Order: C-alpha cells, then structure tokens, then sequence
DNA sequence: GGTTGGTGTGGTTGG
C-alpha cells in the first residue's frame, strides 16, 4: 500500500526541515 | 525528546499517544502500522516494579495529535483497543529485553492528513539501513529533560545508529539481539536523546531507495536521559518480526 | 469551554 508515505511531505512531493540530514548521513 | 525541535503538522503522522483512561494521563508513545494496529513498548503496559499492568479497558489511544494536551477537534481519532499482546518472552525483571507489544483497535482507523501508517521493514531494508553512522529519527511528548519539563507538542529529534561495542562499553546492564542504540558521541558536538514518557514511540529511517519511512526501532529504555557517554537504547523492530507477524495473522 | 489554550474574519478545526 501507502505505508511510509506521508500526505502532507513525500505525497505532496515537499521535503520536511531535517530529512536532508537523514539523507546525507548515508553518504 | 531531549535537545530536539518541535515537529511540523502531518509530520509524524503515524506517532500514536497511549492514554490512561483514570485518571486520565499521557502514558507513552506508540506507532500506528495498518489501519487496525497499534506497536508500543511492552514496559508501557506491564512493569510489575512500578505496579503496572494495565489490559484494554484501562487504556485508549490517539491518534493524528500535535499539541500534548489539547484534544484536537476535527483532527485527532481516539480509538479503545480489542486486545493487547505482550510478545510472551519479554523481560520486565533484567533489562527489557524484547520491549514489544501490539495493541489492536477495536475499529480501523480512517486515515486523513494527518493519520497514515509507517512501513515495517523487511530483511533487505534492515541490513541496509541499520548501520553504525547512519541517522533515524525519534519523535515523542516526554519529558525535555531527566526530571529533577513537558513540550507543549510532539517533539523530534535525529540521531545516529551507535556501533554496538560502543552501545556495550556505554553501561553494565546486559544488551541482547533485541536491542539497538542511537545517539552522538561526547566528542561528536550534537546531542539529542529520548526520555521518560517516550518510551512505545518510532525510530524510523526514510529509506534513500523508495522515499519510504520505515520504523526500525522502539524507545526502550536509557540511563539518565542525553548524559555524554550514555545513548538511547531501542527494541530492534526487525529482529522481533516473526512475533509480529505471528500475532497478526494469527489475530 | 469543550473530550481542549490562547486567542480566530483560526489553527493541524466551529461556533
Ligand atoms: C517507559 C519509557 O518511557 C522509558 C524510556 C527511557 C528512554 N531513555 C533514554 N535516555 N533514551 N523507559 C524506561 O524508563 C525504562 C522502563 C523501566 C526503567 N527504564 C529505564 O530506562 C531505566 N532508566 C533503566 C533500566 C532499568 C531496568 C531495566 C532496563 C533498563
Ligand atoms: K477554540
Ligand atoms: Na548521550
């Protein structure tokens, strides 16, 4: 399904204030 | 949350808040993962050293919130639960191990903006996210601070996975399989932990291949709450997933 | 206030 998928950010395509620290600590 | 920031609208919509019916009072947190179940801390249920055990009628839980106190007209969906399960090899008496109960709603929930499930993870998604150095992230009402204070909405916070030598040599109470920790290092110059009342609530990672999060482990427990040298441990979700699987099918 | 603060030509939502 949907699962992990938020309505207001990933669905919206809009990107919350810290997920890019999440993102750049995988580099 | 101690040192984390208030989180956005919709930004957590999966974080569920567990709820004493009488008195009534903010218990723990938890995590919604379909439209009918309920994941949270199995201490926030039963721990017989503080005199808890509480079944289904005791409690209720709610969902879509974002102030800790304030009932949210039109947004918040509080839902009674048909039944609790306890994974049956959970160890109140030395260390938490397998800290990890299900609840399951009385009805399915109606998702909205604000209420959406979190994905689990499987194998693959595991061994490839839970690793030392990479960031999750906890979100939760308790307290701001060790007591020895409450937000007024849900705190967040993003913290990374701790080698498990170092999640070791942090404390002398004994870390299983079931158990992972988070958190920076003295020396690392950010802080950030969970605390007391957070316990039940995600630590999830937003997985780089499918823009998907995932919630990969549980507030369990800590020593003190974002001491230097001390870390947040959490319930490693995908370690317990033959128990959770086990117990959906099966109910 | 209220299943609920402090302010709303509401807000993450009426009157
Ligand atoms: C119930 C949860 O809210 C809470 C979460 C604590 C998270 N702390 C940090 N720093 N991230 N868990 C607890 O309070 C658990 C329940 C029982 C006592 N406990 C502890 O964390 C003790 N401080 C340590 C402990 C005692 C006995 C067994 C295991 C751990
Ligand atoms: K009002
Ligand atoms: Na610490």
């Amino acid at each position: 399904a949907d699962c992990g998928l938020r309505p207001l950010f990933e669905k919206k395509s809009l990107e919350d204030k810290t997920e890019r620290e999440l993102l750049e600590s995988y580099i | 949350i101690v040192e984390g920031s208030d989180a956005e609208i919709g930004m957590s919509p999966w974080q569920v808040m567990l709820f004493r019916k009488s008195p009534q009072e903010l218990l723990c947190g938890a995590s919604l993962i379909s439209d009918r179940w309920v994941l949270t801390a199995a201490h926030c249920l039963l721990y017989p050293p503080w005199d808890k055990n509480f079944t289904e009628n005791d409690l209720l839980v709610r969902i879509g919130k974002h102030s800790r106190t304030r009932y949210e007209r039109n947004i918040e969906k509080i839902s009674m639960l048909e039944k609790i399960y306890i994974h049956p090899r959970y160890n109140w008496r030395e260390n938490l191990d397998r800290d990890i109960a299900l609840m399951k709603l009385k009805k399915p929930v109606a998702f909205s903006d604000y209420i959406h499930p979190v994905c689990l993870p499987d194998r693959e998604t595991a061994a490839s996210l839970l690793q030392a150095g990479y960031k999750g992230r906890v979100t939760g009402w308790g307290n701001l601070k060790e007591t020895w204070g409450q937000p007024s909405v849900l705190q967040v916070v993003n913290l990374p996975i701790v080698e498990r030598p170092v999640c070791k040599d942090s404390t002398r109470i004994r870390i299983t399989d079931n158990m992972f920790c988070a958190g920076y290092k003295p020396d690392e110059g950010k802080r950030g932990d969970a605390c007391e009342g957070d316990s039940g609530g995600p630590f999830v990672m937003k997985s780089p291949f499918n823009n998907r999060w995932y919630q990969m482990g549980i507030v369990s427990w800590g020593e003190g709450c974002d001491r230097d040298g001390k870390y947040g441990f959490y319930t490693h979700v995908f370690r317990l997933k033959k128990w959770i699987q086990k117990v959906i099918d099966q109910f």
